[PDB]
């Protein structure tokens, strides 16, 4: 998974 | 290191969001909802109520405890 804003 | 969303601090809450949650993404909404996570509607995109950390792209293997902590250290939640 990856984080994103 | 305040709470960013307290209306989903409830685990049942974070469940409820999971409405139409898409097959590919592999990982159930009883796993992320555990792990502090919730359905913002979109694709695969979850975020946490206490950090705010968003996450997406969710891959077969990922653990949602393990990406969570891993991308977010600073969160309360997983710490
Ligand atoms: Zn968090």
């Amino acid at each position: 998974a990856x984080p994103f804003y | 290191g305040h709470m960013r969303n307290p209306a989903m601090y409830s685990e049942e809450a974070r469940l409820k969001s999971f409405q139409n949650w898409p097959d590919y993404a592999h990982l159930t909404p009883r796993e992320l909802a555990s792990a502090g996570l919730y359905y913002t509607g979109i694709g695969d995109q979850v975020q946490c109520f206490a950090c705010g950390g968003k996450l997406k792209n969710w891959e077969p293997g990922d653990r949602a405890w393990s990406e969570h902590r891993r991308h977010f250290p600073n969160c309360f939640f997983v710490l």
